[PDB]
């Protein structure tokens, strides 16, 4: 889409893919496409991953090759959400404009709204989103941490 | 605030001006029922608060709630009593002007209990908790006295408040509590003489005669049976109280001691109360030109000690009208009517002045111990008016005529201040005023006040006109003079359908709280307060310390005739109105949901009456204005810009311009909204409902963006 | 201020105040005194005229005059000084604020009402005014709307019968005999003892005797025979210079004139027969209630025993089954004014005033259409 | 409610109530009084007119008019006030709930029923009404299907023969003389002793003599010679103001006008000959049953001696064989009421009313056809 | 001598003479004056009482008493002095020669006729007497057998309808209103300009104002608005000391009382209504002949404009086809005299007199039968 992806980017992609090839598996699971892309620091949604997978999952076998992973990465590589956009996606929930949200209200929005976190992913999120260790996420600093 | 608007099914709205069908009294009552059974009982109407008595120990008045509400503006956070409490304190600190809460309701709606919760909130929140605690303690410990002297059993409640009680907490330039005040307006003193069937006189008489300490009663012309005294028996209701007079007398005696009444003041006070019984038992008989004479010494042999006046003087004072003209005094004798009125007026005057002294003794006790004088920078007060509601029974009489006029005037203030507050915000935001029709009470306060045509100015003529005058002749003068006024009706003036519901000897007024019918029997009896200078001269010559403080030589200089109870009430009220007009008062209105004192019983018949007795439909119409909602452009744009990509995540024009493209994106029609100087305006709250509903579906995308960012961060933390 | 002025122009005392008062605020003798002698001392502060108690304190050096003859204003130039003194000195109010209720006796000239009205609107600029018959106001003060009033002022006595608040204007009787006519008779009587009084100031000495010592005989021929044969009816009074007066049959031979006006040489019958003749001119049904509601007012009705005499006399003239009662209360001197206190306070009276607008539309002729 | 109103508009007393009552709930004089003088006291609750007992109380200040001339309504605006007072003040009912039975004397002017009818529909809105002949009601009160009724009211005397429920319309007699014509005669005859009565207020005092002292002579020339020669027949009456009247032959010269109408200058023979002529205009078969059943009613038949005089007179005109009786019951003043109460209570009457449905079709012409 | 005396005792003027005179010989006021003041000079010789012209000259010192109240002799001892003065001082004849025709108003007391009879026999010793109704005599002076006589004296007004010599005694009207009550009302009305009159000697002044200046308005409101806006109706009259009265609408407000007795507070109808109400009690065929012959007599019918007013007034009340005429000749003050002169001259009357023989048998009761 935005670029003809090339050796300079492919070197990082193949280094990351080697953690999921691991001992010699050679190919990555259809949803694990998102896992390698997220280890490369992309923010693909589960719906975006499914919409790309619908055009390579033509005959099953649950898995994809490096060239078609590179081809689907070449779809996602156009744009990504900004620090201010992600900060404002938290700021809508702020009680005053005070810079903090409760870990329970974060757990609510992460599990009552579409593309839900698992309870394991919420507990792992709160493990460092509770920056002060008191049950309040400073969402401005947590977004500056998370969008780095 | 908007945060409630997803729960329009489960809870209902937070502030009834946001109701779409706002003219539906049924939908308003239904939203009250929904919040009541959900226990989310408090609701606004703009700046006003509405409540319903939960009959339960709800934890909403707890210290954690006080510290939640402290410092938070009333519209950004959900309704509770402490939101108005904090808002009045912030206004008091910010504007430096004094401010007042006004409580109003049917008795048993929680007026006293809400006043106690307001005072506890101030005592625990405000900077000096010891001095605030002492003021709170005395303000609330005063209550048994002001009840025994000021409450009565009516047809509807056993301990109703027959007076417009008022209080202040005094506050310094720093924001700490300093002291306090008590004032009592509008005491129903007609009751001291006369009661209707099923009603008691003021509680102190029954508490005294039931209370025991018979050797303390032995100085009096005592009778343990209250049927013995002509001022206690007329209502036929002495014994049939559900509440135990003996037990309450001991509470009130203990309270007088805790209030720093000396044993001499208590003994004087009990002597005055006992004297008011002996004033009642006086029987008059006629002589040659129908002039009256006191028939027996059996009353006077007590009155002379109890009121501390010479019997040869009091016998003369009760039966002679003194004039002083060209410096010669002229004792003119009274007929049997005028002697009865002079006695009964003396009982009203003795009692209501003693009650005013029971207030003044506390009002001098609550005041500042510090000098309250320069270099003291500024003095301020936080008011708590606790007035009686609008009042209807099977047979409304002179008492309820005055109470309901008082409430008509309190409504005629409350609507005026609220209407002007809306108009002045409209003009401040540069909005052209939307023309609106509402029941302007100034049309009908004129029917009760107007200098030489209102009902008070005619009822004061029928006390004064020579010859035979009767309650029916008064009614026949109303029908001859107010006749065309569209708020007034009588059995004569009524059409052949409405005349079935309204009798001979009655007239009817279209008050704000709907139409009420008045029975004229006892209007000319009750309006007369003939207390000629001779009785005041007599009584301020008393040996008794209470009587010596309560009547003084300065009044004896005034050449005016005695003023009638309707005029004394009119003047006392007009002072309370101009006292409140001096402030920007916050209103609390309370609903009693059932007579059973039962949790969860919403009795819609009793509530549909009170929703009319508290004027909530006029207020809802006025505060609903042309526009149901308005907001600062910045706060509105920050909440809702995610719905308009041109403003997302941040906007670079005026906030007004960002809101303008946002309402184009949301597709609002030119009639559904307006743009003010710094606020959005909305004409139909369905627009705002759909806008929070739109934000609620937008939150799905916001969470998906956050979840995707978290997963794209997580896989860089545990790997690569 | 907005209160109605009320101003009973007594022929002997001015009596004024505001509607709402019990008593008048201003009471003073209805006199304008003027200096009788050369001004000897320069810078002494002599006025060319004095009013009320300013005049009565200076008796010896002034020619006293009353501007009212028999309830008729007879000198207007002095009467403007009376009303000016009333409003400016005694009441301390500006008449431009206050609607004004004046009074007069019945059967008076029409020139009197017209010129009172012209003066109130053109000299004092009042917002509105009204004129009331004095004996009618006396029923309001009495608290009654059926009865017959006998009002004896200073220059005139009049009788008005009223039933259910209707005056019977053909049964009104006016008798030009009251306290000033009795005073000038007492001045004549006292010369029989050798005490001589003739100056305008000495009338006020003999009026002050009359207010203290004179009384009405329950049976005149018997009192006269008792005074002619014993000293027990004699009393003494000290003149302003310290001389001692002593008087006897002269104490009741003075007030008896009301029952016997031929002592002045008048023809018209006594105040008993004049009260009876007006009852006996009323329509037969009301007379039973006029006898139960006879009313007396004005200061000439104040003598000890006058009501007991009056009851004894009308009990002779009326049929023997009628329960005749004569209301004559301890304040009766001020009752015509106390009626004006009430009337100008009534709410349904506030349509009744002549406004200055209705004066400008019709001149002083307006009064007769309203009053 | 649903009970029938009954309303005997007497020529001098209105008598009203409901069917099934024993006696009228309202009885008050058929008078409207209006005030004769200047109302002097302000705000008094004085009225442009007073009705019935109010006007009978305030006599001395009211011109007491009667709206009925000889049983004929002669002033309709006053008669509307009389019905308004009847319904709204005395009975305290809304006429729309109550079918209303009126009455009139026979031979009346043709429009008196029509205008009575029009006022009941087009002003009081009654559901239905009827207009009985007064003397027929007096037979219903007597409990008899046969009799001759002598009714004398305040304004009219009329005489209806009925045989077994057939009223004989040719034999009815009417005489425009009853208790008012006797009052206005006694007002004239009392001037012989000296007592003068002439106002409409005093007429009610001469009626109150007439009701209390007068009686019928069993033989007039014998009583007339007795009174001219002895004081034995005199009685005394005390006027409202306690004057005492005493009267003698005036006690029976007043009722005697019924038996000798020439004292008023009348052409027609008296109430004995009028009863004879109405018996004698019936055909010969029934007369024995009319002579056995002379029903009296109405308040002018109340005098002592009148039934004995009537029985003496008619026996001298009749054949000597006849068993004559006179049915003068103690209550005969109210028999026209008791009959109206009986009539409107009957089951067989309830179809014979005139409904507003029939008035809306036929107009006021309907009473000439239904009654 | 053998001529009959005729002696019309006015309620105000005695008018006396002999039958066959054209006019009364003695006309003098019916007054007895008794001196009010203490005796003037020794040897002057004041009389204890004065009658007629003596009292009318000596007014200033006298209490003037009229012995006749509305045609009724109210003091008898004064009346004996007035008859004695008439016969002995004015006519100068011995009554024992002369049969004496007296008069009185209709509907009068019977005690009046009895005591006039007793005095003519048991004090004047006349041979015979008769006691005529005044209005009847007025027809002889008028030369008519048919007419309705409106007579207004000093003290009473009465209407008597007579048809072909038959008097109709049911249709007589007596009104206690005449020239005396018009003089007392003019006394009251004059106070409005300021002139006060109160003695009986001053009522005789006001009587001369009533005779000289007063006139009946042809239309009351038109004259009233004319006098209220223009000076041409005002006239000046000079009192008996040179003080000058001027009066305007007081010239016709006094006479208008006759058409509006409500000015006296009197309820009874005006003299135009009372002349119609008697015609309306006459039988139908003769009303046409009464409208053609309304006769006026007595001094109170003398005013300028009263005939024109009265013809206008009955023309509004009567059917418009009737020819209303009024007979009011120049001599109408004396028509009751000229009447008594003709009646006592009739040969057919000479059997009518009550002789002392009939009085010796019947006592004073004889005038109930003969008159
Ligand atoms: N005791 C009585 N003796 C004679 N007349 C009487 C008596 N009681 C009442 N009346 C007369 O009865 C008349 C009223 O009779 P009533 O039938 O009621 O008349 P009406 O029906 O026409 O109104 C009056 O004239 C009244 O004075
Ligand atoms: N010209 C006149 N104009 C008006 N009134 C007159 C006139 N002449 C006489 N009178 C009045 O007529 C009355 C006398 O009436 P008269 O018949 O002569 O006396 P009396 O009735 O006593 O017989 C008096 O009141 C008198 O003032
Ligand atoms: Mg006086
Ligand atoms: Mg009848
Ligand atoms: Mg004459």
């Amino acid at each position: 889409m935005a670029d003809q992806l090339t050796e300079e980017q492919i070197a990082e992609f193949k280094e990351a893919f080697s953690l999921f090839d691991k001992d010699g598996d050679g190919t990555i699971t259809t949803k694990e496409l998102g896992t390698v892309m997220r280890s490369l620091g992309q923010n693909p949604t589960e719906a975006e991953l499914q919409d790309m997978i619908n055009e390579v999952d033509a005959d099953g076998n649950g898995t994809i090759d490096f060239p078609e992973f590179l081809t689907m990465m070449a779809r996602k590589m156009k744009d990504t959400d900004s620090e201010e956009e992600i900060r404002e996606a938290f700021r809508v929930f702020d009680k005053d404009g005070n810079g903090y949200i409760s870990a329970a209200e974060l757990r609510h929005v992460m599990t009552n709204l579409g593309e839900k976190l698992t309870d394991e992913e919420v507990d792992e999120m709160i493990r460092e989103a509770d920056i002060d260790g008191d049950g309040q996420v400073n969402y401005e600093e947590f977004v500056q941490m998370m969008t780095a | 605030m908007e945060s409630a608007l997803t729960a329009r099914d489960r809870v209902g709205v937070q502030d009834f001006v946001l109701l779409e069908n706002f003219t539906s009294e049924a939908a308003f009552i239904e939203n009250l029922r929904r919040r009541f059974r959900e226990n989310l009982i408090y609701t606004y109407i703009g700046p006003v608060l509405v409540s319903v008595n939960p009959y339960r120990d709800l934890q909403i008045y707890s210290r954690q709630h006080m510290e939640r509400y402290r410092g938070v503006s009333f519209y950004e956070v959900p309704p509770h009593l402490f939101a108005v409490a904090d808002t009045v304190y912030r206004a008091l600190r910010t504007e430096r002007r004094d401010q007042a809460v006004m409580i109003s309701g049917e008795s048993g709606a929680g007026k006293t209990e809400a006043t106690k919760r307001l005072l506890q909130f101030y005592a625990e929140t405000c900077p000096a908790p010891e001095r605030g605690g002492a003021v709170r303690d005395r303000l609330l410990q005063s209550n048994p006295v002001l009840e025994a002297f000021g409450n009565a059993k009516t047809l509807r409640n056993d301990n109703s408040s027959r007076f417009g009680k008022y209080m202040d907490v005094q506050f310094d330039f720093k924001g700490a509590p300093v002291g306090g005040h008590i004032l009592s307006y509008l005491l129903e003193k007609s009751r001291v003489v006369h009661q209707n069937h099923g009603e008691r006189n003021f509680h102190v008489f029954y508490q005294l005669l039931e209370g025991g300490e018979e050797e303390t009663l032995r100085r009096l012309g005592l009778e343990r049976n209250p049927q013995s005294y002509l001022y206690l028996v007329k209502g036929q209701c002495a014994k049939v109280s559900s509440i135990n007079d003996k037990s309450d007398w001991k509470v009130m005696r203990k309270a007088l001691s805790v209030i720093d009444f000396t044993e001499d003041e208590v003994e004087d006070l009990l002597s005055i109360v006992a004297s008011v019984l002996h004033l009642g038992n006086i029987h008059f008989a006629a002589d040659e030109d129908s002039n009256a004479q006191v028939t027996t010494e059996n009353q006077l042999k007590y009155l002379t000690r109890l009121l501390g006046v010479e019997g040869t003087t009091l016998r003369e004072a009760l039966t002679h009208r003194k004039i002083i003209a060209k410096g010669e005094e002229l004792l003119s004798p009274l007929n049997l009517e005028q002697a009865a009125y002079a006695r009964d007026a003396l009982a009203k005057a003795v009692y209501s002045r003693t009650f005013t002294w029971l207030v003044r003794k506390i009002n001098r006790s609550l005041a500042s111990k510090d000098a309250e004088s320069p270099s003291w920078r500024s003095t301020t007060v936080l008011g708590l008016l606790d007035i009686y509601g609008f009042e209807v029974f099977q047979h409304n009489s002179f008492e309820q005529f005055c109470i309901n006029y008082c409430n008509e005037k309190l409504q005629q203030l409350f609507i005026e201040l609220t209407l002007k507050s809306e108009q002045e915000e409209y003009e401040a935001e540069g909005i052209a005023w939307e023309p609106v029709q509402y029941f302007n009470n100034k049309i009908i306060c004129d029917l009760v006040e107007e200098k030489f045509k209102g009902i008070i100015s005619i009822l004061d003529e029928e006390c004064l006109r020579p010859g035979e005058a009767t309650d029916l002749t008064f009614l026949e003068k109303l029908e001859d003079t107010v006749k065309p006024h569209p708020h007034f009706l009588t059995h004569k003036l009524a059409d052949q359908k409405t005349r079935k519901s309204l009798d001979r000897g009655e007239f009817r007024l279209l008050h704000y709280a709907g139409e009420v019918t008045y029975s004229v029997t006892g209007f000319l009896d009750k309006n007369n307060d003939l207390l000629f200078r001779n009785l005041k001269e007599t009584m301020c010559s008393s040996m008794n310390p209470i009587m010596a403080q309560c009547f003084d030589k300065s009044e004896l200089s005034d050449k005016k005739r005695p003023e009638t109870v309707a005029t004394q009430f009119k003047m006392s009220l007009l002072q309370l109105v101009e006292i409140l007009r001096s402030k920007e008062p916050a209103y609390i209105r309370c609903i009693k949901p059932n007579d059973a004192k039962q949790p969860g019983r919403f009795d819609e018949v009793l509530i549909r009456h009170q929703v009319k007795y508290l004027g909530l439909m006029e207020n809802l119409r006025v505060r609903r204005a042309g526009f149901a909602y308005r907001r600062k452009y910045e706060a509105f744009l920050q909440r809702y810009k995610s719905l308009c990509p041109e403003t997302w995540p941040m906007w670079a024009g005026r906030p007004q311009d960002g809101v303008a493209v946002l309402v184009r994106h949301l597709g609002y029609k030119p009639e559904e909204y307006k743009m003010g100087r710094t606020k959005i305006f909305i004409r139909f709250p369905k627009t705002l409902f759909a806008t929070e509903d739109s934000l609620e579906v937008r939150r799905q995308s916001l969470a998906t963006k956050i979840q995707a960012a978290w997963r794209g961060f997580h896989w860089r933390q545990k790997f690569l | 201020e907005t209160t109605a002025l009320v101003c009973d122009n007594g022929s002997g005392l001015v009596k004024a105040g505001f509607a709402g008062d019990d008593a008048p605020r201003a009471v003073f003798p209805s006199i304008v005194g003027r200096p009788r002698h050369q001004g000897v001392m320069v810078g002494m502060g002599q006025k060319d005229s004095y009013v009320g108690d300013e005049a009565q304190s200076k008796r010896g050096i002034l020619t006293l005059k009353y501007p009212i003859e028999h309830g008729i204003i007879t000198n207007w130039d002095d009467m403007e000084k009376i009303w000016h003194h009333t409003f400016y000195n005694e009441l301390r109010v500006a008449p431009e604020e206050h609607p004004t209720l004046l009074t007069e006796a019945p059967l008076n000239p029409k020139a009197n009402r017209e010129k009172m009205t012209q003066i109130m609107f053109e000299t004092f600029n009042v917002p509105a005014m009204y004129v009331a018959i004095q004996a009618v106001l006396s029923l309001y003060a009495s608290g009654r709307t059926t009865g017959i009033v006998l009002d004896s002022g200073d220059g005139v006595t009049h009788n008005v019968p009223i039933y259910e608040g209707y005056a019977l204007p053909h049964a009104i009787m006016r008798l030009d005999l009251a306290g000033r006519d009795l005073t000038d008779y007492l001045m004549k009587i006292l010369t029989e003892r050798g005490y001589s009084f003739v100056t305008t100031a000495e009338r006020e000495i003999v009026r002050d005797i009359k207010e203290k010592l004179c009384y009405v005989a329950l049976d005149f021929e018997n009192e006269m025979a008792t005074a002619a044969s014993s000293s027990s009816l004699e009393k003494s009074y000290e003149l302003p210079d310290g001389q001692v007066i002593t008087i006897g049959n002269e104490r009741f031979r003075c007030p008896e004139t009301l029952f016997q006006p031929s002592f002045i040489g008048m023809e018209s019958a006594g105040i008993h027969e004049t009260t009876y003749n007006s009852i006996m001119k009323c329509d037969i049904d009301i007379r039973k209630d006029l006898y139960a509601n006879n009313v007396m007012s004005g200061g000439t009705t104040m003598y000890p025993g006058i009501a007991d005499r009056m009851q004894k006399e009308i009990t002779a003239l009326a049929p023997s089954t009628m329960k005749i009662k004569i209301i004559a209360p301890p304040e009766r001197k001020y009752s015509v004014w106390i009626g004006g206190s009430i009337l100008a306070s009534l709410s349904t009276f506030q349509q009744m005033w002549i406004t200055k607008q209705e004066y400008d539309e019709a001149g002083p002729s307006i009064v007769h259409r309203k009053c």
